[PDB]
């Protein structure tokens, strides 16, 4: 949402045609540096690369080196290869590589929604004590006579004269099961009230430690080239996986990657720039979210031709804007305020209720 | 009797179940923080910054919605939510049992999280975007070279490597982070276990009565019939006498309030510093407590009437 | 059969009880707008002026 | 210092020729960028909880 075509752009002209983070950032920079400007879109529509053969710069970085433009106000990454040919002001927005997964909160009954309230460890002990009572009663009452009795005490076990001994056993065992079934009921009610559904875990290291959930990056870009050249422990393994993962875990465009995450039911994760990711999270149907911190530290900056007059002024302007919280304000305006999705609002929405069949089904089988 | 007793236990077990549910429902309601907006939306958990520094001056000058409210709170929060040094702030978080949060630079915070006893953790993303850099005198020769050097180091992942070396690797903890993974998140065996021990205890008691019972059978009581009557009579008389002693116990309730107050149904007493005790003999206690509590008359005193009746009934029973 | 069927109905009646408790707990959770601040804290109910 | 208008610490030792370079967790602020030169950030941070 840095630079976009306004709704009625056809009925507008000049700089009024465009709107976005950088569009506002331009006006701010121009105000503190004192100058009029004309917003122009780069021809080839590229950022700033260098063809090895022709040794020619393209995109905005190019239009700067060849005198086509006076300044570049866009999400231009501050890279060493560019800092050599042009000048970058201090970062007006720090970012990095992030992880994108499907929308949290799911379902699933698998009679396993009955063993959860009551822990697997508890179901076990209640069974051990179960046969632990049917064996104690079995000692109360030749080889077959013990089998018929063991089957009778197992029927006295499968739950529902005055031999005081085994009498208090039936009473205590009843009080025991009473507490348990009461606990199960109470706990299940808590579950049916709050009903919070967590998810996996944010930590690139989590993607490497598992394989169930596939993941990849863009087939071409700094994101992919990052893992390839990265000598870091975690990122190394990740690349090794993606490098030979079949089918291809890499996508053609960013839209394809997001679509793959929205159609894999949480089986595919997509790695991309945090900036674009955070924005996607604020777009319908609000089914994507960023997890964990960034993998690296990058940053965009205002690019100006080497040895320019606007150099120092713009640099200070960026620092001034950030300290006035104007930069943070702008981001909030285009990312969250102008957004449409919601996370802290979906958790603040106290409302829901309805029984299904999933859980109950497990008890039928 | 069996019907009423059944209806009685029905209500109790229903109460136990219902009550146990609220403690589990609320146990799930609990939602730790995660963002700065969470600190503003609540007040139970206090929070502050360093009494002097860019951190404090940030909130003061910040015109952002969330950070504004936060400053408004900290600006007039009592006692002082601001600390003298960073060490004091961390100590306040470690000694408040999670009732106090401290706002500081992420860099120093991340480091603290990797230090014993590993009882602190950073939550949510940063509130603003800053950055350290290599400073060189204006118009210096090392200017451009160093600048490029920093960019080169970062692209080679050398910077990230260095941080990992001194922040995470240098640890250490390195253990407190593997336990902070936040795996568990359900009920538990603890409570249920207590009911298992009382079960086995009941089984053991029965295994004892079984053998005991057998022994008794073998033996086969007539001696008790003769001395049992006398024994039971004196036991009853002893119980009645002690019931009367219990009711007069110059200590039916003590309402500490450091002095020391202890009362029964007849006297209200007080032990003053140091040791001297005085009593206000009143005899039993219905007074002007506007209790009622909605009928007419009966208590206080009602307990007097029940105790007196009990002793009279016990005397008639002992005699007969 | 009688034992398993008993354990089956036990779970169901427990589920019914627990779920029914939730329908009343949430029924109380619901709060109605009392002031303006209530209009800002929520989004379900739209609002506007002239 | 507002009164004496004197720089202190590392930033000071740079302006008054005491040192040639400052390698430390020095925050890149506007007030400092005016008197000295800051290389690109070698570590991005912020305020945390
Ligand atoms: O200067 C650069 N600025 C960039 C800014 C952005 C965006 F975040 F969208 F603003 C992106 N995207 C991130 C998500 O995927 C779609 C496009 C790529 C950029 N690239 C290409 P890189 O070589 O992959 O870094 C640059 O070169
Ligand atoms: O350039 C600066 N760099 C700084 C770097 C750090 C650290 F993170 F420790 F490296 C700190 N601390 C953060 C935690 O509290 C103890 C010291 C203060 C710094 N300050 C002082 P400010 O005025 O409060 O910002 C600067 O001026």
């Amino acid at each position: 949402p840095y630079v976009m075509m306004k709704k009625n752009h056809e009925m507008l002209e000049g700089n009024e045609r465009y709107e976005g983070y950088c569009v506002d950032l331009a006006a701010e920079i121009a105000k503190h540096c004192g100058f009029k400007y004309k917003l122009t879109i780069v021809g080839d529509g590229k950022y700033g690369a260098r063809d090895a053969d022709t040794k020619i710069w393209n995109g905005m970085v190019g239009e700067l080196v060849y005198g086509k433009a006076d300044i570049a106000i866009a999400p231009l990454t501050i890279t060493l290869v560019r800092e050599e040919v042009i000048d970058f002001s201090k970062p007006f927005m720090s970012l990095g590589i992030s992880i994108m997964i499907k929308k949290p909160q799911k379902s699933k009954p698998g009679v396993f929604s009955f063993l959860d309230p009551l822990a697997y460890e508890i179901w076990m002990c209640i069974v051990f004590a179960y046969i632990g009572v049917s064996v104690v009663l079995f000692l109360v009452s030749t080889n077959e006579f013990g089998i018929f009795n063991s089957l009778w005490f197992s029927l006295g076990a499968f739950m529902q004269p005055r031999s005081l001994s085994g009498r208090i056993v039936g009473g205590v065992w009843w009080f025991f099961t009473l507490i348990i079934i009461s606990s199960y009921t109470a706990n299940l009610a808590a579950f049916l009230t709050v009903e919070r559904m967590v998810s996996p875990i944010e930590s690139a290291e989590d993607l490497s430690k598992q394989t169930e959930i596939a993941y990849g990056t863009l087939d071409s870009g700094s994101t992919k080239e990052f893992f390839r050249r990265s000598k870091i422990a975690v990122f190394d393994k990740m690349w090794t996986y993606m490098r030979s993962a079949e089918p291809s875990v890499f996508v053609r465009t960013t839209a394809e990657g997001v679509a793959r995450v929205r159609k894999s039911k949480g089986k595919y994760a997509y790695l991309l720039e945090s900036t674009m990711n955070e924005y996607i999270e604020q777009r319908k149907p609000c089914d994507t979210m960023k997890v964990g911190g960034n993998l690296d530290s990058k940053g965009y900056g205002i690019a100006t031709p080497k040895g320019s007059s606007l150099g120092t002024p713009v640099n200070l302007a960026v620092l001034k804007l950030s300290e006035q919280g104007l930069l943070d304000k702008l981001k909030n305006k285009w990312w969250y305020d102008k957004g449409e999705c919601g996370a802290k609002d979906s958790g603040s929405k106290e409302k829901t209720s309805a029984l299904s069949l999933s859980n109950v089904a497990g008890v039928f089988y | 009797v069996g019907g009423v007793w059944w209806f009685f236990t029905l209500i109790i077990i229903s109460s136990y179940t219902a009550n146990l549910a609220a403690f589990l429902t609320v146990e799930r309601m609990v939602s730790p923080i995660e963002s700065a907006e969470d600190l503003s939306k609540q007040t139970e958990i206090a929070y502050g910054t360093l009494d002097s520094g860019s951190t404090k001056e940030f909130f003061r000058r910040s015109k952002i919605a969330v950070f504004d409210k936060m400053w408004t709170y900290m600006r007039s929060a009592e006692p002082s939510v601001f600390v003298r040094t960073t060490a004091e702030g961390v100590a306040r978080v470690r000694k408040s049992k999670g009732k106090y949060a401290y706002l500081l630079e992420s860099t120093m915070n991340e480091y603290i999280e990797q230090r014993k006893p590993c009882d602190t953790m950073k939550v949510g993303g940063n509130l603003d975007s800053k950055g350290y850099g290599i400073a060189t005198p204006k118009g210096s020769s090392l200017g451009t070279p160093v600048n490029l050097a920093v960019l080169k180091l970062s692209e080679q992942g050398l910077l990230d490597k260095l941080k990992n070396k001194w922040w995470y690797d240098k640890g250490e903890c390195g253990a407190k982070d593997s336990g902070s993974k936040e795996k568990t998140s359900a009920l538990s065996l603890s409570n249920v276990a207590g009911v298992f021990y009382i079960l086995v205890g009941g089984l053991g008691l029965a295994m004892l009565v079984a053998l005991i019972e057998f022994c008794y059978k073998s033996r086969a009581g007539l001696f008790d019939r003769g001395v049992q009557m006398l024994l039971t009579t004196v036991g009853a008389f002893a119980a009645f006498s002690l019931m009367t002693i219990a009711v007069g116990t110059d200590y039916w309730l003590y309402s500490r309030g450091v002095v020391m107050t202890h009362s029964g149904l007849w006297r209200t007493c007080c032990l003053e510093g140091n040791f001297k005790g005085l009593c206000k003999q009143i005899d039993h206690f219905p007074e002007d407590a506007d209790y009622e509590a909605d009928t007419a008359e009966y208590f206080l005193r009602a307990v007097r009437a029940s105790s007196i009746f009990p002793i009279l009934s016990v005397i008639l029973l002992f005699m007969g």
